[PDB]
Order: structure tokens, then sequence, then C-alpha cells
């Protein structure tokens, strides 16, 4: 699979909205191209994508 | 003939006067409170 290395993020607006309402961009790079799985290890966040 | 100046000539703020109707214009005083509602297609996402 595609490895990242040196990745770091940055939240450019967030509001309590029920609907998705949070934005945030993660700079990286990586090992190869293809297609990558994320996922957020605390509960009282989602992630849409 | 004895009429003096005009308010046009003679008043505070800066300000002219005209008729038909009578009306004030432009005086410098107090401010302006505005409220503007821009389409949401104005605006690009700070991502890109």
């Amino acid at each position: 699979a595609p490895s990242l290395t040196d990745m770091s993020c940055e939240v450019p607006a967030c509001t309590h909205s029920s609907d998705f309402g949070g934005v945030a961009i993660i700079k990286y790079a990586a090992s190869k191209k293809g297609k990558c799985a994320v996922h957020s290890m605390t509960n009282a966040v989602t992630i849409r994508e | 003939k004895e009429r003096g100046a005009s308010l046009q000539h003679t008043a505070p703020f800066g300000c002219q006067i005209a008729t038909n109707p009578v009306r004030a214009m432009n005086c410098a005083v107090g401010n302006m409170p505005i409220s503007i509602d821009i389409p949401d297609a104005a605006f690009t996402r700070v991502v890109d």
C-alpha cells in the first residue's frame, strides 16, 4: 500500500453545525500513487470522507 | 431686497439645500448602518 510520511494539518474553519461544518487540510508526502483510507481515533469527532 | 442669505449658503455641516420638494442633502453628521447579503456563489473555498 502507499505509505505517507511528513504529514501535518490545519483547520481553516469549524462550527458545531450537525452536518459536517468543520473543514480540515492535511499536507503529506507518500511513497507511491494509490488509494488511501482515513479514520478518526476520537469518537467525539466524525469524519465525512 | 432685505432677504439675507438662503440656507444653501449658511447652513451647518456643509449641506446643500434645494426645492421641489424641499430637501437637505449631504449633511456630514452621524453615521450610517449597512447590512449586505451577497450570494454564496461569489466565494471560493479557502482549501482551493
